[PDB]
């Protein structure tokens, strides 16, 4: 049951990089593709994720996406560089200057044709392809504008697969250029249309737990991106090791998506522990349990509180009793009911995992479906209209052949999704 | 209290215990549901290549 | 002798199905290669064992069962399995992916490509029996296969077998061992349009299954195998009648007879006792009184209910070990002074009993401890009515703002089919309050 | 923290425990919907009992036993009394009674009636169900029913009632009762008798105001309403003085010993058939039972109600106390009021 994994972009690349890297770890595969580990656990559904070449190597069924060469160069120097496939680097070398436009429109639409053929290639060789998942910013111009051109091409050619999106929301917090909500509105227009599951990371909330909770004055990047890649080996642990709940992307979907345009799920992860004397105390369930529901400990920056959950997926991962863990996801429920919406009975899903993540003896990600998501993109909107008030910085668009009609229409659209989310907090 | 039925073998025995007496789709028509679904999932699809053909 | 062809659908009917047919051996005497030793007509017979098994030239008893999944690997355990060589590949259906937990993507989807293929193989078992009497079916409510491409299944089976009698064994949804939100939809629909073809129905209630493994077993956290077992010798229970020698339930049609008077009506509530920790160091032997006064015990039930408040339309005991007729009429008497225990006004009140010698065979390394008396109570009480009323509710609380509705639009059912379904039911729950108050 | 859900807001009773509970700050009330409770103070019709029990994680509890109807509809009452051995129909408690429905004891009733006239004995009966007629003629008792057009019942009418001086008035005794969920019987050592303030008229069997003792009827028809007491309520410690200086006995010896067997007599008999000692969920219940006293201080049970409210002075008391022995005995929080009914003779 195969998964087609794609990286499109800086950012989309650099987490990419490194989801392969831990959970090649987690796998018991090297840099060169070779199975080293001591559990029949690690091989049996890796299949999902790695093809099984000659010489009994196992290689990412990964594609690797950019309008500018710069990146994935840094890619295939990178640690687990070697261990992808060489003819699954498909690049190009204008770039595309944070401009959704080129990404979807001009720059990308000359490169995209050869994505796709990559693609139809790895979908080829698969037994029972189940879908696709991608991983790009929105903040951007290549994971942005041609990523969602990608999902829209890929959507055409396999209309009955799943589409799953790891997509990392901009935030002046953390901040490149100032167009980045002009790319993030008329992404997420797509997203609603074109996606059936998509994991919201907020760069605000990823600079905040490494702030706030880490206690890093100065987070990079790659700081930030350790925290992505981790939740990215929580979510789909299930889908990675034998298990009954969620074990593959469509089963999720019908429990996770109670309706098509509600898709967007609020990530997070525990434990988030500073460095110091305390990073070597032991963990209890409760207290996992506890910080995997904190709001601190998401990675949307929006409050719980200030919604309704409409469905949650937790995911538990190394020894520990399976009765605890039961009796303390009963207790969240029961002590905090009116957060879940009395109208989909039994809306809390657990599932439990024998392998723990590297360094921690056991942790616990979070996957939640809240209205209060609405937050998330009202704030784009809000950033959205300062500028399209004055329709300032539109000419970088207008100039790749765009009308000011589609920026309407997709903050339109956007505006809708928050009311959508604000009628079931409400019913 | 009435006892009735009492039948014996080798492997067990059976009685009854009276205490108180008392006071479809054809084939075709299966073929037909499964024929249209197929086809109200065929024009769903066909709306979609047309919107992104669009 | 008549034939029986067990159907075993979706993970759960497969799973289910393994427990059973390993304790049938066990039961039978029938080793993992298929020999029986005690069998001396070698590559024949009309035993009662017979109705489950056929017989092979070479001395392979063979389960007349054919195993159904639309994704592989629950089944290709039982390929690789302990049982494996019991089995003919042709008895093993798989398809490539599931049915997501939705009842529209296994009836209608999934369904219509697979549907043939599996009445070929059931066909092909049709076809060695001499006088086939029908079928026994089982699957979960909440799974999409389970529910789905079952109700499809039964909806053929009445067509092309329409003189043959279906039982089937049914897994109602629980939270604390389920997988999915929408279960409560997948129950109902496939019981509105299984309704018809269903003749006699044992519904399982995982919750029930779930609290007995906790409380008398002292299992922290139940799997699917604790489950399992203690379904399977249940099922072989209600089952011991068609495959040994006596004079009650011998036949399909006699459950329908002696269960079910009203044909809508037809889901009989199972209650078992003793069940006993084989880790238990020193346990007193129950005696027939003892475990026959366990039968009218909610925390006994397969459905968590309450009899007293409801009306019996029929009552059933079967025994299993140490017992006699007049230990069982001395229990029946004083247990009518003490519990309250009402009939229909149509109906007798009483109790048609059945005894087999043997006493429960367990599985060796098993939670169940060996006892010496063990019984299992099939009665028809309007009061498992409480089931349909649980999950009618949480479905019209997810129906009534179309929660999940487009995923089962979406495999080309009509939305219209929910409140067909739903209404289906609520005639159901009027049924049984008419008759039970 | 615990959780509750409140399902009858016509409830003055439970509306009460409700304000108590939230006033301990260790108890929340959720929606009226909202299946993750630990305790639900259930509507009086068509309580969803089949729901109850079946969440995992949480004790369930609940303000009513389901089946206890049996014993508070007129009708049941009547048979649950006939049919049941523990209670018999030689019942020496309860008024020789009938179950007649309109156009069934009509026959066995008219049997018994001719010879009570035909005896030189009173022969007054009242029709009732769950609209009362009392009449010494059968003929029109049964027409009454007739044109009500409703199950009802046919009691023998006490003609010799207990008289109240001054005033020559009729009264009933209304006493509390709490069953919890290890079917304790617990008796609220406060009742009240609810008095007629007009004397009583043997001649006239209309003029409800001397014949039904109801609370409201004699608040309205009634010239003398809160003449001898407040509310035509006098409460245990006046009319216990009363027995004593007027008839040279107390309220325990002449009354309340044949109250509490009767009391615990019918909830015994329905034990069986209601408990939820081995449930998946729990119930406890508040009773309202109504009693006569005749001239000869022989206690008669009238009618057990289901949905009591509680006279005013005393709601304070009852309301706490149900929180302390019926709902903090399963829920526990971070000199007793009741009289514990039980009785083990041997023999
Ligand atoms: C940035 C620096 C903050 C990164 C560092 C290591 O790779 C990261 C280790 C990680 C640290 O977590 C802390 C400080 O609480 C931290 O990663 C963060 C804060 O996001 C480090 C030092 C460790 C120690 C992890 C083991 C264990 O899981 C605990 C913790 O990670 C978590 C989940 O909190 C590791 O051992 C990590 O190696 C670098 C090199 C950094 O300097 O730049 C990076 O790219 C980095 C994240 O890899
Ligand atoms: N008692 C018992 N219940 C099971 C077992 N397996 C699954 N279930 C229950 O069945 C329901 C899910 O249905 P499944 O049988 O697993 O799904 P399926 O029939 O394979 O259908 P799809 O997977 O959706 O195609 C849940 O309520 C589970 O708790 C089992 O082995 N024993
Ligand atoms: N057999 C009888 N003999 C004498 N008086 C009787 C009687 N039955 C009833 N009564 C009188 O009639 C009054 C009302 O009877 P009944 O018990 O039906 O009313 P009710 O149902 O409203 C009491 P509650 O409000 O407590 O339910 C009683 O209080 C009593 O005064
Ligand atoms: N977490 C994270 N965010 C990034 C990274 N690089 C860029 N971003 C964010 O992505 C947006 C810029 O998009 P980028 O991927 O660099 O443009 P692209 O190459 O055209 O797709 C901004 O919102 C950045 O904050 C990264 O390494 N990690
Ligand atoms: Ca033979
Ligand atoms: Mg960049
Ligand atoms: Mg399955």
């Amino acid at each position: 049951r195969e998964i087609v994994h794609i990286q499109a972009g800086q950012c989309g690349n650099q987490i990419g990089a490194k989801f392969w890297e831990v959970i090649s770890d987690e796998h018991g595969i090297d840099p060169t593709g070779s199975y080293h580990g001591d559990s029949d656990l690690q091989l049996e559904r890796i299949n999902v994720y790695y093809n099984e070449a000659t010489g009994n190597k196992y290689v990412p069924r990964a594609i690797l996406v950019d309008l500018e060469p710069g990146t994935m160069d840094s890619v295939r120097s990178g640690p687990f560089g070697q261990i992808f496939r060489p003819d699954n680097f498909v690049f190009g070398q204008s770039g595309a200057g944070n401009n959704w436009a080129k990404g979807h429109y001009t720059e990308g639409a000359e490169l995209v044709d050869s994505v796709l053929d990559v693609v139809r290639k790895e979908s080829e060789s698969c037994d029972c392809l189940q879908g696709f998942q991608l991983t790009h910013s929105l903040g951007g111009g290549t994971g942005s504008g041609m990523g969602t051109l990608l999902i829209s091409k890929i959507r055409e050619e396999y209309p009955d697969r799943i589409m799953n999106t790891f997509s990392v929301m901009p935030s002046p917090k953390v901040s490149d250029t100032v167009v980045e909500p002009y790319n993030a509105t008329l992404s997420v227009h797509q997203l609603v249309e074109n996606t059936d599951e998509t994991y919201c990371i907020d760069n605000e909330a990823l600079y905040d737990i490494c702030f706030r909770t880490l206690k890093l004055t100065t987070p990079t990047y790659g700081d930030l991106n350790h925290l992505v890649s981790a939740t990215m080996s929580g979510v789909t642990t299930c889908l990675r090791f034998p298990g009954q709940l969620n074990a593959d992307l469509r089963k999720l979907a019908v429990n996770m998506v109670p309706f098509p345009r509600l898709h967007f799920f609020m990530p997070g992860f525990a434990p988030l522990t500073s460095r110091g004397s305390q990073q070597y105390r032991a963990l209890t369930v409760p207290e996992l349990t506890q910080q995997m529901f904190d709001s601190k400990n998401m990675m949307a920056a929006c409050d719980p509180r200030h919604g309704r959950y409409l469905t949650v997926a937790a995911i538990f991962r190394g020894r520990m009793s399976m009765k605890e863990v039961d009796e303390q996801m009963l207790n969240v429920q029961n002590k905090n009911s009116s957060y879940f919406v009395e109208w989909i009975p039994n809306n809390v899903k657990t599932a439990v995992c024998d392998i723990p993540p590297r360094g921690l003896k056991m942790s616990a990600t979070f996957i939640g479906n809240s209205t209060a998501i609405q937050e998330l993109f009202k704030r784009i909107s809000e950033q959205f209209t300062a500028m399209f008030r004055r329709k300032a910085f539109l000419h970088w668009y207008t100039g790749e052949g765009m009308d000011e009609m589609e920026f309407t229409e997709a903050e339109s659209n956007m505006n809708d999704l928050v009311s959508e989310y604000q009628q079931y907090q409400d019913a | 209290m009435e006892v009735i039925e009492l039948n014996k073998c080798t492997s067990g025995q059976s009685f009854e215990v009276i205490l108180k007496p008392p006071s479809d789709p054809s084939l075709e028509e299966i073929q037909k549901k499964l024929e249209a679904a197929e086809e109200r999932r065929k024009y769903q699809e066909a709306e979609l290549l047309k919107h992104l053909a669009e | 002798m008549r034939e029986c062809i067990s159907i075993h659908v979706g993970q759960a009917g497969v799973q289910i199905g393994n427990a059973c047919w390993e304790l049938y051996c066990l039961e039978h005497g029938i080793q993992p290669d298929g020999q029986m030793p005690s069998d001396k007509t070698i590559g024949g017979g009309d035993d009662s064992f017979n109705t489950f098994f056929s017989e092979t030239g070479a001395g392979k008893h063979v389960p007349r069962a054919v195993f159904v999944d639309l994704e592989p690997t629950v089944i290709d355990e039982v390929r690789t399995g302990t049982y494996r060589q019991l089995f003919h590949p042709e008895q093993l259906i798989t398809g490539k992916e599931d049915a997501a937990n939705n009842y529209a993507r296994g009836h209608y989807t999934i369904g219509k490509e697979i549907i043939d293929l599996v009445l070929d193989r059931i066909r092909k078992l049709a076809d060695q029996c001499t006088g086939l009497q029908g079928f026994l079916v089982f699957h979960s409510f909440g799974g999409g296969t389970g529910s789905g491409f079952t109700s499809l299944l039964m909806e053929r089976l009445s067509v092309d077998y329409g003189k043959k009698s279906k039982l089937e064994f049914s897994i109602y949804p629980a939270p604390q061992v389920s997988t999915a939100v929408v279960e409560p939809y997948n129950s109902i629909l496939t019981t509105h349009t299984t309704l018809e073809h269903s003749d006699c129905a044992f519904m399982v209630d995982n919750e029930a299954i779930y609290d007995i493994c906790r409380r008398n077993l002292d299992i922290e956290r139940p799997t699917y195998t604790n489950l399992n077992r203690l379904i399977s010798q249940i099922v072989s229970s209600i089952t011991a009648s068609l495959r040994f020698d006596g004079a009650l339930n011998v036949d399909l049609t006699e459950f329908q007879t002696n269960l079910v008077p009203y044909p809508r009506i037809h889901f009989p509530l199972a209650t078992y006792a003793p069940v006993i920790s084989a880790e238990k160091a020193y346990h007193e032997q129950l005696s027939v009184a003892e475990i026959t006064n366990a039968c009218f015990e909610p925390a006994n039930q397969m459905v968590k209910c309450d009899p007293r408040h409801g009306k019996y339309m029929a009552c059933c005991l079967l025994y299993r070990g140490d017992v006699v007729p007049k230990d069982v009429n001395a229990a029946i008497a004083t247990i009518k002074t003490k519990r309250s225990i009402q009939f229909v006004d149509w109906c007798p009140t009483g109790f048609k009993v059945g005894i087999n010698y043997q006493p429960p065979t367990v599985v060796p390394g098993g939670d169940l401890a060996k006892v010496q008396r063990a019984v299992c109570m099939l009665s028809n009480t309007t009061a498992i009515a409480e089931a349909w009323a649980r999950l009618d509710h949480k479905f019209d609380l997810m129906y009534a703002k179309r929660a999940f509705v487009h995923w089962y639009v979406g495999e080309g059912m009509e939305e219209g089919e929910f409140s067909e379904a739903r209404e289906d039911m609520a005639a159901l729950e009027k049924d049984y309050e008419e008759v039970g108050v | 923290m615990y959780t509750f859900v409140v399902r009858d807001e016509n409830s003055s009773v439970y509306a009460e425990v409700s304000r108590l509970l939230l006033a301990t700050g260790q108890w929340k009330r959720l929606r009226k919907d909202n299946p993750r409770f630990n305790l639900m103070l259930g509507e009086r019709n068509r309580l969803p009992f089949g729901r109850l029990g079946h969440e995992p994680g949480l004790v369930q509890l609940v303000n009513y036993y389901r089946g206890a109807d049996k014993l508070c509809r007129k009708a049941s009452l009547v048979k649950l009394i006939k049919t049941s051995p523990e209670l018999s129909e030689s019942c020496t408690w309860f008024p020789e009674s009938y179950v007649i429905y309109p156009t069934d004891e009509r026959e066995v009733f008219l049997a018994a009636y001719n010879r009570r006239r035909e005896g030189r004995e009173g022969n007054v009966w009242i029709a009732k169900s769950s609209g009362i007629l009392i009449s010494s003629e059968a003929s029109e008792l049964l027409d009454f029913i007739d044109e009500q057009g409703q199950v009802h019942v046919i009691q023998k009418y006490l003609e010799k009632p207990l008289l109240l001086e001054p005033g020559h008035r009729k009264f009933d005794i209304r006493s509390w009762v709490l069953v919890d969920h290890l079917y304790n019987i617990y008796l609220y050592r406060e009742g009240v008798l609810r008095t007629s303030s007009e004397p009583y008229n043997s001649a006239n069997f209309q003029d409800k105001t001397c014949h039904l003792t109801n609370h409201c009827i004699q608040k309205e028809y009634s010239k003398n309403y809160g003449r001898y007491e407040e509310g035509n309520e006098m409460f245990f410690e006046e009319f216990n003085q009363y027995l004593m200086d007027a008839l040279n006995t107390t309220l325990e010896n002449s009354i309340l010993l044949q109250i509490k067997h009767i009391i615990r007599s019918c909830l015994m008999c329905i034990e069986p058939a209601i408990s939820t000692k081995h449930l998946h969920y729990q119930s406890f219940q508040l009773f309202g039972f109504d009693f006569m006293v005749d001239e000869e201080l022989k206690v008669w049970l009238i009618e057990v109600n289901g949905a009591p409210a509680c006279a005013q002075k005393l709601y304070a008391e009852l309301c706490q106390g149900i929180v302390d022995v019926a709902i903090s005995s399963v829920f526990p929080l971070a000199t007793s009021i009741f009289i514990k009914l039980h009785h083990h003779h041997h023999h």
